[PDB]
């Protein structure tokens, strides 16, 4: 009722309160970033053709091979707006460095509440240095999550994820320069084709420049279970 | 099992022993194969996971490779403490799967001369044929290292239906022994024209044979 | 709306002393206060957000608290860029209100007018009017008043004045007043003066000019 | 680093309307929180209304039904428009981002950062006329020094700057607020102080310029017999 | 350190069933799933199946016939095995291990105990392994369906010790026992020389001495 601007009511749901949310925010290179977890249809994609130019298709790639192996990503200060991006290995990532819901995917979206470090659910809006977020993780069916994705305090989009493949590094499905290189086997986050990314609320936050993707709904599958889920590609 | 190993390998302290272990083209060929050792009486431990990489805390010694349908482990500088189950695993994806296990291999450091086995089979009694039961006991003994492997046959086709193994034991007072009961009607018995009891040690196959 | 006030309205200070002004509001605002600084010239610029924080570089010496219905903005060992007017404002409605300011000034050895009287041209006598000027020059305080007398008559209306603001380097004020006259009026008249009353002066000072010579 | 650039100065009769704009750039959304604020001159700063990306307004009761604000995302630009003027407004109008700028505690704060430049609005029944400038001459100086000014006399709008040879004079010039005659017309002098024994000798002259008009006089200023 | 440990040892009838703990700790519990494996003593490793602590996904051995069943519990760090309808070669040692993608089935438990045995105590029966026809010939005695351990066999009440093997027991289908003893004799002393072994399985009190004579 008091302080009008608090509205980011738009289905962060999964999470027991909204004061389970980690909202450290700074922009302090006034950009208007920030403002994107309130307005959602704002982008300023102007820069963004040129931004994923940088990106490079799956073409640049060759088919033999056939030893897969898996890698530790690099986790460059790239932002992870490439698919190709290499996540670091999920981890224990404290709460004071980030802002607004933080995703993981089964490859269906999926939110994640800041805990004890324990891991008991903390209702701390993310200030003490005792709420973190628990992020390590193993691949499904046996795991929990391919990876997740969220928001710096200062407006970038960080990415933690299961090693990709190698052989050459493919953490996302690319089927065409290897038959084993499924997404269920290299799939490290959001990403499950170099050209379609999961849909969930807050994809055009954390990926802002895939504004036009078209969103379809799909069906994926991981060791035989079937996840209906929407996904967003070009 | 559906990745076959040898059961047995040997090696005198401070060789290399290998292990071989095949497969298909949905396991091996395909996926990632890992090692156990496992003690008797311990649960297994495990040594290579991923084809080729020891966890922290293995000996360097201990090695893996793999290629097409069929993967080994390597143990240099073979010492009393290797002595050992070691079981290969692999994922796999045809019907078989997900996970699959090696048979075991037993590796004996080689601590006492290698010895072949000594065998009899005993038809079974007439009193106990009389008392509607039949039992062929087969008995084995001598034998260094001490793994065997005995296969029933029944008129020249298999039947492991039916059949116990005791553990071989080395308390032959010298080396391991072990005994093999197959177990019947005695319908059965005086139908096939003979039973046999197929016993192999280290690649070495001794079989007596009895009839009614 | 919802009303917020500023205490003191104005001050002056030595460069040094430590300086406070308060906000105060209406309704409770939690720590919804933000401190914006005008200097002449120029449009404000931020200071303090969130009640206590400054914007990413301002000099420590700045220093806001509060918290509900009374804030306190504090400037502890004043410096020669401090010189301004200070708003603070709510942001806490989302209609935003100011309020209505503080002036923070030099305070400086009180130092005397030096007066000049200025007869109007003859190139803007031959129009309709004549302007007569008096100039009062780097005085502090500020507090000055001018008088304009015309053969001894003092005059009411016919004169508008405007003062500086204090001066960068000497911390001083200086004032113009005009006292304007038809053409036909002034060459009635002969004898023109301006009588200057400051602080300053320890008895009033007049400048004139007789309309000959 | 979002950046507002805001519409020239404008001069309206009372009664009419002035539509002011604020085209935004350099920064992440199409459109931001802009919000609009006044300052009559010498006055404090009169918050009048807002309007958040989304394109929802808000206004002051000070000033409802008189101002409306409207956005254009085309452009990135939006507009202040505030009818039935009256003198009581003239005003340097300010743009401003009020952002949402920083998330704590389970609040969020928005504060304002760019500041557009401002644009002023004269509104008066006056009509644009240039400066007659004249020498305030120096007479007879004491104090070992001299003052000395010119007089930039019945113009409209506001402002009028002035320099003294050219810029290369700065030190002791004092140029005085304009004042606002009775005709409607405004009017400012400004003096320096030079040292007496370079009168006759040093050139003085002042540069006026009134941009309104597109006026410029550079007036020589001698002591008279 | 990362940590199985699993519950106690027990003994089950027939057609009882049995649940199986195991405790997780040093790890993210859900991070990775949960396997079960158990190995019949003497034999190699059997996969019985998997569950995902996170999502619960379950893959179970198809032989068990849906018989398993397995679960989680996440405050508690423990994972259940759950096997119905147990039947005599679900003796086993059963295992809990950890399985991820990568790593396998990397990190295992100490193994919990399950026998099911309705076995009381039952005297052994007794038959004659008798010589059949270069001048060394074997006999010996079968000792066959007898439980608790051990039973004891002599040959002409220790008269007769060289030549005589008796062999560790078996623990069969039924959860009874059997061995066999056995001596090397001269072919020349058949028909001359007589043999009697003599078991005793004291648990029973049961004493039998059988003579071994060539059919
Ligand atoms: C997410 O937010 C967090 C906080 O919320 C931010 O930390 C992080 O942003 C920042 O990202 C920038 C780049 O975007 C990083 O800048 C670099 O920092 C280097 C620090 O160097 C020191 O420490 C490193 C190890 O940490 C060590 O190896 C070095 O030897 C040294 O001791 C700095 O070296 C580097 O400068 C190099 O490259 C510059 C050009 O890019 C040159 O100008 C420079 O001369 C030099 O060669 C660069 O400044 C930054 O560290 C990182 N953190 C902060 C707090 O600024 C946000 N997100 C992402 C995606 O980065
Ligand atoms: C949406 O995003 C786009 C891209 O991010 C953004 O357009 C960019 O705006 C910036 C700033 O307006 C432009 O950067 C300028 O480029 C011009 C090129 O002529 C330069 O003159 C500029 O130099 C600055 O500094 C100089 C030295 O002090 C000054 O003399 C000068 O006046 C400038 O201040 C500056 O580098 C940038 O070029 C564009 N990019 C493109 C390709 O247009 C757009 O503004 C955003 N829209 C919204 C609504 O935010
Ligand atoms: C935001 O960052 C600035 C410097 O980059 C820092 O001074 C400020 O404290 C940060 N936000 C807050 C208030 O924590
Ligand atoms: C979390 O927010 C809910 C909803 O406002 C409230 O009922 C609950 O008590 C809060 N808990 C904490 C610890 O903030
Ligand atoms: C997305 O589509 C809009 C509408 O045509 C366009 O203006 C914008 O530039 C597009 N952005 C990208 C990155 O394709
Ligand atoms: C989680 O990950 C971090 C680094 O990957 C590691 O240090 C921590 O021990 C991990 N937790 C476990 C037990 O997997």
């Amino acid at each position: 009722p008091g302080a009008k601007q608090n509205i980011q009511l738009i289905n962060t749901n999964g999470s027991w309160h909204l004061n389970r949310t980690a909202l450290n925010c700074n922009d302090s290179l006034n950009t208007g970033w920030l403002a994107g977890l309130f307005y959602h249809h704002k982008f300023n994609s102007s820069g963004c053709p040129e931004r994923m130019a940088s990106c490079r298709p799956l073409t640049d790639f060759d088919q033999g091979w056939g030893p897969i192996s898996h890698a530790n990503g690099s986790g460059p200060d790239q932002r992870p707006y490439c698919w190709h991006y290499p996540p670091r290995p999920c981890g224990i990532v404290p709460a004071k460095t980030v802002c607004g819901p933080v995703y993981c995917f089964t490859p269906s979206p999926v939110v994640v509440g800041t805990t004890d470090r324990a891991g008991a659910p903390a209702y701390n809006w993310g200030e003490n240095d005792t709420d973190v977020f628990v992020l390590n993780n193993t691949r499904p069916p046996l795991g929990n999550w391919f990876g997740c994705t969220w928001m710096n305090s200062t407006g970038f989009t960080k990415a933690c994820g299961a090693p990709p493949c190698a052989i050459l590094y493919c953490p996302t499905d690319c089927f065409r320069k290897h038959p084993e290189a499924t997404y269920s086997r290299c799939g490290s986050g959001p990403w499950i084709t170099p050209r379609c990314l999961v849909d969930y609320p807050y994809r055009l936050w954390h990926y802002p420049c895939t504004i036009n993707y078209t969103v379809f709904k799909i069906r994926m599958y991981v060791g035989g279970v079937e996840h209906r889920l929407e996904a967003a590609c070009n | 099992s559906v990745l076959t190993q040898p059961p047995s390998a040997s090696g005198t302290p401070g060789q290399r022993v290998t292990i071989s272990c095949s497969g298909s083209s949905s396991n091996i060929g395909s996926n990632y194969v890992y090692w156990y050792q496992q003690f008797p009486g311990t649960a297994p431990k495990l040594l290579i996971y991923g084809n080729n990489q020891r966890p922290s805390g293995v000996p360097d010694r201990f090695s893996g490779s793999k290629s097409g349908t069929s993967a080994s482990l390597a143990i240099s500088g073979l010492r009393s403490e290797d002595e050992a189950d070691y079981y290969c695993a692999a994922w796999d994806d045809s019907l078989s799967g997900p996970w699959v296990f090696g048979g075991g291999t037993q590796v004996t450091v080689l601590g006492q001369p290698k010895a072949a086995p000594s065998v009899t089979l005993f038809p079974p009694s007439s009193e106990e044929l009389q008392a509607n039961k039949a039992t062929l006991v087969c008995l084995i003994s001598d034998f260094y290292p001490g793994a065997v492997t005995v296969a029933w046959k029944a008129d020249s086709s298999p039947v492991k239906a039916g059949v116990e193994t005791t553990t071989p034991s080395k308390q032959s007072n010298n080396k391991y022994a072990a005994s093999s009961y197959l177990s019947l009607t005695p319908e059965q018995w005086k139908s096939h024209r003979s039973y046999s009891c197929q016993v192999t040690h280290e690649g070495s196959t001794v079989e007596k044979t009895v009839a009614p | 709306d919802i009303q917020m006030t500023q205490s003191p309205s104005s001050l002056s200070a030595s460069v040094g002393d430590r300086v406070t002004i308060t906000c105060r509001a209406g309704q409770n605002i939690n720590n919804y206060l933000n401190w914006y600084q005008q200097k002449p010239g120029k449009a404000p610029k931020v200071l303090i957000y969130a009640a206590s924080n400054l914007q990413s570089g301002v000099p420590s010496r700045f220093s806001g608290s509060g918290s509900g219905t009374d804030f306190t903005l504090t400037i502890s060992s004043l410096q020669p860029e401090d010189f301004a007017t200070y708003y603070c404002q709510q942001s806490h409605s989302t209609v935003r209100t100011f309020g209505q300011g503080t002036k923070v000034e030099i305070k400086r050895t009180v130092a005397a007018p030096s007066v000049f009287i200025f007869p109007p041209s003859d190139e803007q006598l031959k129009s309709g009017t004549a302007s007569v000027v008096c100039l009062l020059n780097n005085f502090y305080p500020r507090e000055a008043k001018v008088q304009w007398k015309v053969d001894n008559a003092l005059q009411s209306g016919n004169s508008q004045e405007s003062v500086t603001e204090q001066d960068s380097k000497d911390s001083t004020y200086s004032l113009s007043s005009t006292l304007t006259l038809s053409k036909a009026d002034y060459e009635k008249h002969k004898v023109y003066a301006c009588e200057v009353t400051h602080q300053g002066l320890s008895s009033p000072v007049t400048k004139s000019f007789n309309r000959g010579e | 680093q979002v950046q507002l650039v805001q519409s020239g100065a404008e001069v309206k009769k009372p009664g009419s309307s002035v539509k002011v704009s604020c085209k935004a750039s350099g920064g992440t959304l199409n459109s931001y929180e802009i919000t609009w604020v006044r300052q009559a001159p010498g006055q404090g700063l009169e918050w009048m209304g807002g309007i958040t990306p989304i394109f929802e307004t808000t206004y002051a009761q000070k000033f409802q039904g008189r101002v409306t604000i409207t956005a254009d995302e085309s452009t990135s630009t939006t507009y202040m428009e505030l009818s039935s003027l009256r003198p009581e407004d003239t005003a340097v109008y300010y743009c401003a981002r009020d952002g949402v700028r920083y998330c704590g505690g389970g609040r969020c704060y928005n504060w304002f950062d760019p500041w557009g430049q401002g644009t002023l609005v004269t509104v008066s029944s006056a009509s644009t006329k240039g400066p007659s400038v004249f020498p305030l001459a120096p007479s007879s100086t004491s104090g070992g020094t001299a003052a000395l000014g010119c007089l930039v006399k019945d113009y409209f709008p506001e402002p009028v700057t002035v320099s003294w040879n050219s810029g290369a004079l700065t030190s002791g010039v004092h140029t005085f607020p304009a004042v606002l005659q009775s005709s409607g017309l405004y009017s400012l002098s400004s003096v320096v102080t030079v040292p007496s024994s370079s009168l006759g000798t040093q050139t003085y002259i002042c540069n006026v310029n009134h941009k309104p008009s597109n006026t410029k006089v550079d007036k020589r200023v001698e002591p008279k017999s």
